[PDB]
């Protein structure tokens, strides 16, 4: 929304929503996030233990 | 939980390099408390769930 302000650039539609008073608020959760949350499912089929020094072979889990 | 035990499990006993006895239970661990060698001086047998520990006895196998 710092691009809207500064009207140096025509308004697109996200900022013709904008000056109609209508906010997109940021993705609750970001994709790094969300990324971070799905190895972290990867990973704990890995963690036979929290001695955690070296990952477990996935042919015994 | 507040802590955790670490323990080094055993697939099985291959006695005589002949018999191969396993855990009947996926739900139990046969395990021995002494890390840093493939083979040690006592074992037990617990649940995964909860540590629990009993000697193994001739039905869990």
């Amino acid at each position: 929304y710092k691009r809207c302000s500064n009207g140096r650039s025509v308004a697109d539609l996200v900022c013709a929503q904008y000056y109609s008073g209508v906010m997109v608020l940021p993705g609750v959760v970001d994709a790094e996030k969300l990324h971070m949350y799905s190895a972290s499912l990867i990973g704990g089929m890995a963690l036979g233990g929290i001695t955690a020094a070296a990952a477990l072979p996935f042919s015994y889990a | 939980p507040g802590d955790f035990v670490n323990v080094l499990a055993i697939a099985g006993l291959c006695v005589n390099g002949e018999i191969a006895l396993t855990l009947r239970e996926p739900g139990l661990v046969l395990f021995t408390h002494e890390l840093q060698t493939y083979t040690a001086t006592e074992y037990f047998v617990s649940s995964r769930r909860m540590f629990e520990p009993r000697k193994p006895t001739v039905s869990d196998f």
